[PDB]
């Protein structure tokens, strides 16, 4: 299909370049760099999910932690949260 | 020689924070730096569910995390590039408070 | 699925090493 | 002798097996000699690659399991004994090269 | 007067360092068991990194010629996508290990995986906190000891204080899981030591005549 | 699964030179910024994590290393079997060791 090509007038139509604003959440740079493979995972869409627990639902992105609240009570002594007041 | 430098300190328990001034303040006298200039603590605020799932009554937890920041920015003309580490070594290093430096 | 045809001698395109090709439509060794 | 060499190739490969690797590495390959499987199947099998050797670096000698041996293309347990029948093949052709000893 | 996102870069870097050094903890609590380990402390320099670890007796996890730590820092390097050399560790050791709860906890899960008696242990356990010196403690383990139906029973000795702020000091609490044949065996501690570091409780007179 | 004989050569260096393997729990399709290669691609390009992630777990179940999950990350590390393995395919002798058997420092 390398060769196919369409009328121009329905090639002026084609969707803006500037790429997509739906890049998935990387905390580091050890998640990525940026056949099957031509539809594998084509829908790229936000994944942020706890650092901890790996879980996409009651994500805490304040402050830049991605925390689970439940996977959260339980380190908030390390990392220096404290319950007073 | 002279660079108008700045020094920023940051903490989460106000003992050290205390600590690391009056060291550095006393070894700073002949330099010429000064006092600090306390700033506007930053209050981290979450609240979460008290429990796992929803159930009974809803109790809240409330959690906060202060921070602490004094600022040094005396040094300047009294204190040139090498003479900096004259001051950073005699305190008394502690395991959590980083200080940054910047003319 | 569709299955593969037999391999052969298929380099006699030339009768004596005349070393002729290094079929349908012209289509390149893959791609085209 | 020649038998260790092959195998630190091996390692970083350069022998090749079947017909269609040979001619593709004998056109547009940097053919430096081979160890045919000396005219097994077919000469003309063989005499495909005499002749375009003559035509357009190599020699032949009678030791197809050994072919098998130093290559890799043999079921080599963990204890480093043979355990398969030793693959024939005949391709032969090397590459990277990276013998002398024999000449 | 001033801009309020120049410091949030500072208060920023500050968070970062936190949250590193947790995921340091867990990895220490499930790796070096065998050494001891009970914390870890971090002063994050500006030229490289200084690791700080409490053991128990850290010539264990010390290595023959240094190999094993040696190996474990090049391994943080990775992971942090900091320099290696950078990431020095340096190990400290404890010595009144019966004011520590978390070692007497791996010591005890240590013993019941053994399939040796609960009693036995818990009171070994007890015994070695009050002779190393201590005012108290408690042990505890529920799960499915024997049969199917699922009680616990707590052993102890002497008082120990479960309210106000003082607990946030004088009480060392700790817990772990243990995975057995009928299932998960849930075992939790603490140590009263009223007089560590030269700390005097509150409520607390003294005159002289 | 067609894995090629270039990335086991460069991740079997990088666990020689390192010892470890610092990897990520992931499996959508990306590229690892560590460990890189240059062979066909003609310069120094990174591998997918599906690749390394198998090769990983086939040396884990052979012995060869062994890790140690903790939050999302795989932690390995190889042993002395292991170092007596690696040594084999990448034309070493006995005499080489790996870097952090010297001082880091």
């Amino acid at each position: 299909r390398n060769l196919g090509s369409c009328g121009a007038e329905d090639l002026d139509s084609r969707v803006h370049p500037s790429t997509i604003f739906w890049p998935t959440e990387a905390d580091n740079i050890n998640l990525a760099s940026g056949m099957r493979e031509t539809e594998f995972c084509t829908h790229i869409a936000h994944k942020r999910e706890c650092r901890i627990c790996g879980n996409y639902n009651s994500v805490y992105r304040k402050y830049g932690l991605f925390i689970c609240r439940r996977c959260f009570k339980e380190n908030a002594g390390k990392i220096g949260f404290v319950k007073l007041h | 020689m002279h660079q108008k430098y700045t020094i920023i300190v940051v903490g989460k328990d106000l003992k050290l924070v205390e600590r690391y001034v009056k060291s550095i303040v006393k070894e700073g006298r002949a330099f010429g730096i000064s006092g600090p200039c306390r700033a506007p603590v930053r209050r981290l605020t979450i609240t979460t569910r008290k429990s796992p799932c929803g159930e009974g009554t809803n109790t809240w937890h409330r959690f906060e995390l202060r921070m602490y920041k004094r600022t040094f920015w005396v040094t300047c003309g009294g204190n040139d590039i090498s003479t900096i580490l004259s001051k950073t070594v005699v305190i008394p290093g502690i395991q959590v408070t980083v200080e940054v430096e910047e003319p | 699925e569709p299955k593969k045809v037999r391999l052969a001698c298929l380099k006699y395109y030339t009768i004596k090493g005349d070393t002729a090709e290094p079929a349908r439509h012209a289509d390149r060794c893959h791609c085209g | 002798f020649l038998k260790e060499t092959f195998k630190r190739i091996h390692n970083m490969d350069g022998l090749v097996t079947g017909h269609r690797q040979v001619f593709k590495y004998l056109e547009r390959k940097r053919a430096k000699i081979c160890f045919l499987a000396s005219d097994c199947e077919e000469k003309q099998y063989a005499d495909i690659v005499e002749c375009l050797c003559k035509e357009y670096h190599l020699c032949k000698k009678f030791t197809r399991r050994t072919l098998g041996e130093l290559t890799g293309q043999v079921r080599c347990l963990a204890d480093s004994d043979k355990i398969i029948k030793v693959v024939p093949a005949s391709a032969c052709v090397i590459h990277n090269f990276v013998d002398v000893d024999s000449f | 007067i001033v801009r309020r996102d120049e410091e949030n870069v500072y208060y920023s870097k500050y968070l970062n360092d936190c949250i590193m050094e947790a995921e340091l903890h867990e990895f220490f609590s499930r790796e070096l068991v065998d050494a001891g380990y009970a914390s870890c402390s971090l002063c994050r320099t500006i030229d490289s990194i200084c690791v700080i670890i409490q053991c128990a007796e850290p010539e264990v996890v010390m290595g023959d010629n240094h190999y094993r730590l040696h190996k474990i820092e090049y391994l943080l390097a990775g992971r942090f996508m900091c320099d290696p050399k950078n990431f020095n560790i340096w190990v400290d050791k404890i010595i009144k290990r019966g004011l520590s709860a978390e070692i007497m906890v791996d010591n005890l899960r240590a013993k019941l995986e053994e399939a040796m008696p609960i009693r036995r242990a818990a009171y070994s356990i007890i015994r070695t906190a009050m002779r190393a010196g201590a005012a108290g403690c408690e042990v505890i383990v529920a799960g499915k000891l024997r049969a199917q139906r699922a009680r616990a029973n707590k052993f102890k000795e002497g008082c120990l204080i479960s309210t106000g702020h003082p607990k946030r000091i004088f009480l060392a609490e700790a817990t772990r899981h243990i995975k057995m044949r009928q299932g998960v065996i849930g075992v939790k501690v603490r140590i009263y030591n009223p007089n560590i570091r030269g700390a005097v409780m509150p409520d607390k007179i003294e005159i002289g005549a | 699964v067609h894995i090629p004989k270039a990335v086991y050569k460069a991740v079997y260096a990088h666990l020689y030179e390192n010892a470890s393997l610092a990897l990520k729990e992931y499996w959508r399709v990306g590229n690892v910024p560590g460990i890189t290669y240059v062979d066909e691609n003609g310069k120094l390009c990174n591998p997918t994590y599906l690749h390394v992630n198998c090769i990983m777990q086939s040396l884990e179940s052979r012995g060869v290393v062994k890790d140690t999950f903790a939050w999302r990350h795989h932690y390995y590390l190889l042993t002395e079997k292991g170092e007596q393995f690696i040594r084999k395919e990448l034309d070493l002798t006995d005499d080489v060791l790996p870097t952090p058997y010297s001082k880091p420092s």
